[PDB]
RNA sequence: UUGAGAAGCUCAGACGAGUAGGCAGGCGUGGAGGUUUGUGACGAAGCCUUGGGCGUGAGCCUGGGUCGAACAGCCUCUAGU
RNA sequence: CUGCCGAAGUUUCCGGAUAGCAGAAACUCAGAUCAGUUUUAUGAGUAUGUAAAAUGAGAGUU
RNA sequence: UUUCAAUGGCCCGUCUUGAAACACGGACCAAGGAGUCUAGCAUCUAUGCGAGUGUUUGGGUGAUGAAAACCCAUCCGCGAAGUGGGAACGCCCUUGUGGCGUGCACC
């Protein structure tokens, strides 16, 4: 019937020890889906460049 | 922040307001007074909408997106969860940097509201749509 | 251009900036309301300062 | 838009050369000047000594 | 030429690199489409930077009398670029820039009558005005693309039958003048334009095939 | 009791000094020690890769300084710590094996005594 | 017809007590950034005055007298206002 | 300093939760409803009540 | 402006209570003299960006004032993972009909 009370700790711990990798991981995505969101050159942008 | 005009102290929000008091009082446009009164509005009360919804609302139950422009008073915003976005035309105050290269890259044009103006100064042909303002 | 950038193109010398996009497109509003877009479809102007 | 294509560039003797640069990109930005007395109200106060 | 010259802060470098130009426009090569548009995006701001009425009503005429100048095999080109030139700048310029360019494409509109007149002395009117009916159905006449502003074409409307009719003092043949206007009224997708178009127009079915 | 940082900025030069004020009497060498790699000890962190305080005496034995001149070229050594797996050796080895590949070590005079 | 500080101009009708309370627009003071290519020993500031004027008002402008070195309008910021 | 809006001053449980009075916001809504009002006749007991006429006002709201 | 004539006209502020009254405070004048600063929380508005957002613990940097401005490496905080109907189209002399309905409320 249910765990012992250091299993709460261990509960809490287990919730937040995936919130560093997750940061991570949705930075890089976020990088990776604005690197290929790039708007492409207008072919006369520098015309008079 | 409502009614009478705009609390906002852009410039460029009062120019707009500007172009469509004239639309609005010298034309016979329900959606030029809707746009009117939608400008005065608050940040709160122009709750913003995406991609997803855009493209979900116009190709709807019966579909037949053609070639209607999509008119909101607020920000398109962008959602990362789908994966292709369709081809739109989105009349917007705002779009952010996602929501804009997303839908030009593969689709449509992105206007502001004046551009929507000149193309359908009496809003035929035109989508106007809200968010949901239940935050 | 490399310490502001452009809206399209990312500033060199501020990672991650472009520069501000405008509500509006043309600011000349005085163009958008007398253009033949707008004022072919207009009703006919009532007068200015009506007559008493 | 459309705004002037080229700047013109002056010798030190107060004379136009016959080079010339596109105009950047920060001159086509939008004039805040609401957004611009708010920021410099709150910079301005960055340098005050404690009384 | 070299576009930048075209744009420069002096009127004399712009004067000079626009007589540059017939040369450059003269010669016997293709031209690639983005050729064409990189020039006329100098062309557009050597009118744009005109300053007064006389010169930059001069300054038109020399821009639209430079179209025959121009080889044939890429004369429809040079004019489908500037109507393409013209359709995304138009709502950039101000009130104080519009009635210089609204001259520009009068002047270039009699341009294109011109050009099919002076081409039909050697071919058959028909397939010249099949050419240009083409150009202006695929550039601004164009329904696919809902970008192009109205401005330009109740303009186009507006002079269509004028200009048609300066070419031709004694009288025009008959042709389809007025394709373009005929298959946009019906096809476009914009209900402004296409309700406000034959109010404009001053279509004159004496000359057309009935 | 409130604590003010009105000295923050003048803290901050003082800081920047001081690294002046070292690099002006060590005029060539860099004014850190060369910290080791290893991995924070938690199951939140230890996918990062941070920088540790010395390295052990097996990783200077296997890069082959001793730990008697490790602290005299600047190798901080920590006596605390242990290799549990190969993968901190090697990644602290190679780390001392380059650091030593950059290394300049000028030369000091020795006393030689004329007789035997 | 020029009467687009569109934040402007204009037309019409109705209404007007007010405690607590609520909401707008303004007046004045010390200091700050900008500005008036600002005022000042040919007289700044202050003070006096049955001088004159402006504003519904808070207040402001001015003549004369006195006086002797500095001071103000406008936009914004600030507060021991 | 001026202008504009403007109470309650008490039902109910019980220092309050209220309600109610007075404003703000978010609405929809004249092809609709509302009312310190009078009615038509019959229901019950001249009064009282009823559904649907006259008069006035656009109203209902959260 | 001083005064005269005719008409009217109480002493303010506080407290009280039904308004009062009454009782309090006030010889006169000048100067000083009372909702401030800060840390939270919530609301509304404005602004920037937006599935993200937040440079200023700190580092870099700033040749002329360097407590400013400018730039950001790694973390971290928070966030996230049937009908009615606005608007528009096409018909209908118009009403009205037909197709299409955002938000929200019903099912």
């Amino acid at each position: 019937t249910f765990v012992s009370s250091t299993m709460v700790r261990a509960a809490i711990r287990n919730q937040a020890a995936q919130r560093y990798v997750n940061r991570q991981e949705s930075k890089l995505e976020r990088q990776v889906r604005a690197q290929q969101n790039v708007i492409p050159e207008d072919p006369l942008d520098n015309v008079f460049a | 922040s409502q009614r009478s005009k705009p609390a906002s102290e852009n410039v460029y929000l009062k120019l707009l307001v500007k172009l469509y008091r004239f639309l609005a009082r010298r034309t016979d446009s329900r959606f030029n007074k809707a746009i009117l009164k939608r400008l005065f509005q608050s940040k709160t009360n122009r709750p913003p909408i995406s991609i997803s919804k855009i493209a979900a609302l116009t190709s709807r139950k019966s579909a037949s997106s053609q070639n209607k422009t999509t008119v909101v008073v607020g920000t398109v915003t962008d959602d990362e969860r789908m994966l292709t976005v369709p081809k739109l035309s989105i009349a917007a105050l705002r779009f952010t940097k996602s929501a804009r290269a997303r839908i030009l890259k593969a689709g449509g044009e992105v206007l502001t509201l004046d551009q929507l103006a000149l193309r359908a100064p009496t809003g035929s042909n035109t989508v106007l749509v809200r968010g949901k303002k239940h935050a | 251009d490399s310490v502001f950038g452009s809206t399209t193109e990312v500033a060199q010398l501020k990672k991650n900036y472009f520069l501000p996009e405008n509500i509006i497109s043309n600011a000349d509003v005085t163009r958008l309301i007398n253009s033949d877009e707008i004022q072919s479809i207009v009703k006919a102007a009532g007068p200015s300062r009506v007559k008493r | 838009a459309a705004a002037r294509p080229t700047v013109s560039i002056y010798n030190k003797d107060g004379s136009v050369s016959s080079e010339t640069l596109a105009l950047p990109f920060v001159f086509k930005a939008p004039i805040r000047p609401d957004l611009v007395r708010s920021v410099h109200t709150a910079v301005a106060k960055n340098k005050r000594q404690p009384y | 030429p070299f576009i930048k010259k075209l744009a420069a802060n002096d009127r004399k470098t712009r004067d000079k690199a626009l007589e540059s130009l017939q040369r450059f426009l003269s010669q016997k090569k293709k031209f690639e489409r983005l050729d064409f548009l990189k020039l006329w995006k100098g062309l557009f701001y050597c009118m744009w930077m005109a300053d007064k009425p006389l010169y930059q009503q001069k300054l038109s005429d020399n821009l639209a009398a430079l179209v025959p100048i121009v080889w044939i095999d890429n004369r429809i080109l040079f004019q489908s670029t500037f109507w393409e030139t013209m359709g995304r700048e138009w709502t950039g310029i101000d009130i104080l820039r519009t009635d210089k360019f609204y001259l520009l494409m009068r002047r270039f509109c009699a341009a294109a009558f011109r050009d099919i007149q002076t081409r039909s002395k050697t071919a058959l009117l028909d397939k010249v005005v099949a050419e240009y009916n083409q150009m202006w159905m695929d550039g601004p006449f164009n329904t696919e693309n809902l970008a192009f502003p109205n401005g330009i074409l109740f303009h186009l409307a507006d002079i269509w039958t004028e200009e048609l009719r300066k070419v031709y003092p004694e009288d025009v043949p008959k042709a389809d003048w007025y394709l373009p206007f005929d298959s946009t009224i019906k096809s476009s997708h914009n209900v402004v334009l296409r309700k406000t178009l034959p109010k404009r127009l001053d279509r004159v079915s004496e000359y057309t095939k009935d | 009791y409130v604590k003010t940082w009105f000295n923050q900025p003048g803290r901050k030069l003082r800081r920047r000094q001081a690294r002046q004020t070292k690099a002006a009497k060590i005029a060539p060498r860099p004014v850190e020690a060369i910290r080791p790699a290893v991995k924070p000890p938690t199951i939140r962190y230890n996918m990062k890769v941070r920088a540790g305080r010395g390295f052990t005496l097996e990783e200077l034995k296997a890069a082959g300084v001793s730990r008697r001149v490790a602290s005299t070229i600047g190798i901080p050594v920590d006596h605390r710590r242990r290799n549990r797996s190969e993968e901190s050796l090697q990644r602290n080895v190679e780390r001392i094996k380059v650091y030593l590949a950059h290394l300049i070590v000028f030369p000091r005079k020795a006393g030689q005594p004329k007789k035997g």
